[PDB]
């Protein structure tokens, strides 16, 4: 029988591979697994996931770094976990009576037992509709596939999706965050603060989370809230910046709305991921360019991450009705790839872009994108007619490394000031300037005349994030063919220390922050006030 | 070097030492503590000293068919432009069309 | 003499690249002819419909300042594929602003604006257009959109009825806006 078969040819893959260790020889491992697989005679080959699955403990501990799979998945510095709320009707269903015009699924649709603005076949929704929207076995689940490719799981960030998660009662988010703090830790608890406390003194860090929220569900009151939980960065869908747009899509607010949202957002120290839908109706192929050169030039909607999602037209929406109707047709692909590549030319080299188009599965569709690989084909595109694409995403190490074959050789220290959402906004990094390299970044604010918070009174400057990219480095380890665990982080916050003093004239400098980096911060010499960790600079 | 020279710069991108030409792609320069400071069109930011130089040098430095050394020569975005220099720490300025700030 | 006209002449625009020619009559009509005058189009100024360039939705959810002397104003884009004429409308009694495109079919209508002046300066670039708008305690520059929708606007240094102003044009490279004022 095959199975016998299979099983032989791995271990002997292993033995092989074990003795040449033993000895101390590098060995190719396609061509093993090509020899032995023609000695047993078979008619397929090994796959990676069953040699990592079959490896004695100390081997198993020792040869990692020659049969991890996928190694984009840490490539970046976390481990990145997402997990689904219960499914619920979006709050302004009632005084308007209808949701937005091209919003897909939800609880009364026909893809059944869905969330909103979402079908159901999506990788992760297959994943919490088998377990019942439960956050423990969600997180348990994701967290056994990362370690079974062969990963590092020692610094992890969550992305709670769904609606929209702060309209829920008080009960299930106690419920749902305190599940997922235990579920890291290991704690039985029963409310809020006494998972924090024992997440803070765990060993597995919880370095953030990330909640999708709406313009009318940003104020004081939510924004404490979320403070308290943990969160540290915030989803908005702004989708445009034309008036007459809003409110014929009955999207439910206005503009204004969304930047006194992203002022109040920005000075209470969160960061702000702006989503943004190209080819809405009544807008042409000549008002997007001007719609994201004012995105990019006006200081009051200057983002931290942008998601670019072009128009789908999807069954069972308003929209459908539309396009069935003759009144509604979409941009043809060469056009839409020639609008991606010049959209992506403008993108400013302090903003991340993290994903380039939907993923709903292609036979469900009536129009609209029909690829799948959006990206590299704008990509290519920009390299035929001259323009390149300097975001953070493609230019930090491990996409440099992956995509390319370049390594940093000339690193210097650069920093770029702006204003934003009536704030002094500055940007340090690390990088190299030849090869256009980024290793580094910090994001330093002086906070404004309109902050809120009691702990941010009187003179207080605020620090947003403090990132060092390349592979995952275990907490106490180090490796020198990497690049987190080299000092780059105490030299990036001497420089923000000395900003704040000497320059924005304050008093006190205060940190948002997870609870690893709890430990981290107290390391350096920060204490503890509120949520933030805060130290005195007189 | 020891002699006073007269600097030039025209609105079509062409630099003037004296009554010689010897650039013809340069968009900024300034002269902050007895340094040079250049900008061109190849996206490219040059320093000089004037201390040891003269003009021969300088024309061999701006002669176009000289080959790139790392302490010279240094990369910048698309449309910089000098604001100015702070030699006491080392430091330069520039702004770009978008509006921000970079040193 | 090349042409002639029964009624009077108001203004005449010619296009960015000389090729073609804009004629407006004293009788409301606008005459577009070529470079040889050799007559293209005739087309009333003061027509009743929006245009092709609607809106689509699905459903789900005053009068003209004492200083305005009445003449149209024609304004041309920087590459010459659209154009936009001023005018004082009869039945609403204040200013309104109409776009066509080169092929002479009408494009969009302007949204009512209480208080618009008769200036008018399309940006040679091609993003805004310029206008005047006096509201309760202050004097504005306003910037329209080829939709025909207000996008933007900026404050004059002065107090209430103190200045007029009279005319807006750009710069060759669209850098300078100047504005020129009298004194009332
Ligand atoms: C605060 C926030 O918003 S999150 C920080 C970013 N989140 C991440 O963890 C992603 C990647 N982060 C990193 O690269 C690091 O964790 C940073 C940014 C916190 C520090 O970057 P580095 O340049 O690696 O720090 P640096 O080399 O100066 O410090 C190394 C020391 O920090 C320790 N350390 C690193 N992360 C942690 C952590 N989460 N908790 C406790 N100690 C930590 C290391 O064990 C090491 O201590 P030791 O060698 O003396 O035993
Ligand atoms: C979850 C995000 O998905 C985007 N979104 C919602 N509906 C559609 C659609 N029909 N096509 C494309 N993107 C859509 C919105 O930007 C929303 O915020
Ligand atoms: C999941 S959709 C994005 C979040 C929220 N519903 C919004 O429209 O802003
Ligand atoms: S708010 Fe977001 S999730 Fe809710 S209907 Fe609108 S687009 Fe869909």
């Amino acid at each position: 029988s095959p199975a016998e078969l299979m099983m032989l040819t791995i271990g002997d893959v292993i033995k092989q591979l074990i003795e040449a260790h033993e000895q101390g020889k590098d060995i190719d491992l396609n061509k093993v697994k090509t020899k032995t697989a023609a000695k047993y005679g078979l008619s397929a080959q090994p796959r990676l996931v069953d040699i990592i699955a079959a490896v004695p403990p100390q081997y198993r501990k020792v040869l990692m770094p020659k049969l991890k799979a996928k190694p984009i998945r840490t490539a970046s510095g976390i481990a990145v976990v997402a997990v689904m709320c219960k499914p619920h009707r979006c709050p302004h269903i009632s005084f308007t009576g209808n949701i937005c015009v091209y919003c897909p699924g939800g609880p009364d649709s026909d893809f059944e037992y869905s969330t909103q603005s979402y079908t159901g076949y999506e990788p992760t929704s297959m994943r919490a509709i088998r377990a019942r929207y439960d956050p423990f076995l969600q997180t348990r689940h994701r967290i056994e596939q990362l370690k079974q490719l062969g990963h590092s799981v020692d610094k992890v960030e969550f992305i709670v999706m769904g609606g929209t998660f702060m309209a829920l009662p008080e009960e299930y988010r106690d419920y749902f965050i305190r599940n997922l703090h235990d579920a890291l830790s290991g704690h039985t608890s029963n409310n809020i603060y006494e998972a924090v406390k024992y997440s803070e003194r765990s060993l597995t860090k919880c370095i953030g989370i990330t909640i999708e929220t709406r313009p009318d569900y940003c104020m004081k009151r939510h924004l404490s809230d979320m403070l308290t939980y943990g969160c540290t960065r915030l989803e908005i869908g702004v989708q445009s910046v034309y008036e007459d747009v809003a409110r014929d899509t009955n999207r439910g607010h206005t503009v204004k709305a969304v930047c006194e949202s992203f002022h109040l957002a920005k000075d209470s120290g969160f960061k702000v991921v702006a989503h943004m839908m190209p080819d809405l109706p009544n807008v042409g192929l000549e008002r997007d360019i001007e719609q994201f050169t004012e995105f990019f030039e006006n200081p009051a909607f200057r983002p931290d991450g942008l998601k670019l999602y072009p128009t789908l037209v999807i069954r069972g929406t308003g929209l459908y009705e539309l396009w069935k109707s003759g009144r509604y047709k979409s941009y043809s692909p060469s056009d839409l790839v020639e609008l991606v590549a010049r959209i992506l030319a403008l993108v400013p080299p302090w903003t991340r872009v993290y994903r380039v188009q939907r993923d709903i599965p292609m036979p469900l569709v009536s129009s609209g994108v029909e690829h799948g690989n959006l990206r590299e084909l704008a990509l290519a595109r920009m390299k035929d007619l001259g323009i390149q694409c300097r975001d953070v995403r493609t230019r930090e190490v491990g996409i440099q490394e992956i995509h390319h074959k370049v390594r940093p050789y000339q690193v210097e220290l650069v920093r770029r000031d702006y204003v934003a959402n009536g704030g002094w906004e500055t940007f340090l990094s690390y990088e190299d300037p030849d090869q256009d390299i980024l290793i580094g970044l910090l994001r330093l604010r002086k906070c404004s005349e309109e902050t809120f918070r009691f702990e941010l009174g009187g003179g207080v400057s605020i620090v947003r994030e403090l990132h060092v990219y390349g592979s995952v480095v275990p907490v106490s380890s180090r490796d020198p063919t990497k690049f987190q665990h080299q000092g780059f982080g105490m030299l990036l916050m001497e420089e923000a220390e000395r900003i704040a003093r000497e320059e924005h004239g304050s008093g006190k400098i205060a940190v948002i922050s997870g609870v690893g980096t709890r430990n981290y911060y107290r390391k350096i010499g920060y204490r503890l006030q509120g949520p933030y960790m805060v130290k005195m600079l007189k | 070097g020891e002699e006073e020279c007269v600097l030039g710069l025209t609105d079509r991108c062409r630099f003037f030492i004296n009554d010689i030409e010897v650039a013809s792609n340069i968009t900024s320069f300034a002269v902050y503590d007895e340094f040079l400071l250049l900008t061109t069109h190849s996206h490219t930011c040059q320093c000089f000293c004037l201390r040891d130089a003269s003009f021969k040098t300088l024309q061999a430095g701006l002669s176009s068919n000289h080959v790139s050394h790392g302490e010279v020569l240094r990369k910048v975005e698309r449309g910089s432009r000098i604001v100015t220099v702070v030699p006491q720490d080392t430091k330069l300025v520039l702004q770009m069309p978008r509006g921000n700030l970079e040193v | 003499c090349v042409g002639s006209v029964a009624s009077g002449i108001s203004v005449m625009s010619w296009s960015p690249d000389q090729e073609l020619v804009l004629l407006a009559t004293g009788q409301q009509t606008l005459i577009m002819m070529t470079k040889d005058f050799e007559p293209i189009l005739e087309q009333q100024i003061h027509q009743d419909d929006f245009g092709e360039s609607k809106f689509i939705t699905v459903g789900w959810g005053e009068s003209a300042l004492p200083w305005d002397d009445h003449r149209p104003q024609v304004t041309w884009r920087g590459d010459g594929q659209f154009f936009a004429v001023s005018v004082v409308c009869p039945e609403t009694g204040a200013r309104k602003v109409r776009v066509w495109n080169r092929e002479f079919a009408l494009q969009s209508t302007s949204e009512p604006v209480a208080g618009l002046g008769p200036a008018l300066a399309w940006k040679p670039s091609g993003s805004l257009i310029a206008s005047t708008q006096d509201k309760p305690n202050q004097q504005d520059i306003v910037f329209f959109e080829k939709n025909g929708l207000l996008h933007g606007h900026f404050t004059l240094p002065f107090l209430k009825d103190e200045v007029k102003v009279n005319d807006l044009l750009w710069n060759a490279d669209s850098s300078v806006l100047a504005v020129w004022l009298e004194d009332l």
